[PDB]
């Protein structure tokens, strides 16, 4: 099936702005994630939030 | 969230939509709302009744 839902690509300001709106447009899924590890730290914590 | 649109009816009491000249900036255009008219029910005929 693979129904890939949505993909998003965070430019920057993860807690800014216009990251918010893209990452909640996410729901009960599996969210494959490329980033680097600095940065997944920040982008976990802004999905746990 | 994507919640307010073209498709999302919001309706709502007169306890968020109280003194209609105020308007904020947040409420969607096409809230549907209830409240005692205060346009065409005037206040001559109010102390008549």
């Amino acid at each position: 099936g693979w129904d890939m839902q949505n993909v998003i690509t965070l430019d920057t300001s993860f807690e800014d702005a216009k990251t918010q709106v893209q990452l909640k447009k996410i729901h009960s899924s599996v969210i494959l994630l490329y980033c680097s590890k600095d940065e997944a730290v920040l982008i976990l914590s802004e999905a746990r939030s | 969230l994507g919640l307010t649109g073209y498709d999302f009816f919001w309706i709502v009491p007169s306890l968020v939509s109280g003194n209609t000249e105020l308007i904020p900036k947040e409420f969607p255009s096409g809230l549907i709302s209830v409240s005692y008219d205060d346009w065409d029910y005037s206040l001559e005929a109010r102390v008549r009744d």
